[PDB]
């Protein structure tokens, strides 16, 4: 998020004479390792044979 | 009375002998008469004149 900017004016003792607060605000993008896999079986004669 | 074969337990070992144990093995008769032939693969074809 992004702060904001306002136009403000000169006064001692009235609301438009006051600038304003604002803030930025952050925030977590992650990253997490999952498992992809296979398993291949074969006959061991056919190891052998080929 | 007296002391008994049960009554000595353990004072009376028991032994042991292999001298009956061993047995020779003997391997396939057919493996020592007839031509073997080394195969590397599963089949393999022998013409004969029929």
């Amino acid at each position: 998020t992004l702060p904001g900017a306002s136009w403000v004016s000169e006064s001692a003792t009235e609301p438009e004479g006051v600038k304003p607060t604002s803030e930025a605000t952050w925030a977590d993008r992650t990253l997490v390792a999952e498992e992809v896999a296979v398993i291949i079986p074969v006959h061991e004669n056919v190891v052998d044979d080929a | 009375a007296d002391i008994s074969r049960s009554e000595v337990a353990t004072l009376i070992q028991e032994a042991y002998a292999n001298d009956l144990l061993a047995s020779a093995k003997k391997g396939s008769t057919v493996l020592q008469a007839f031509p073997t032939v080394n195969m590397g693969t599963k089949t393999t074809h022998l013409p004969v004149l029929a």
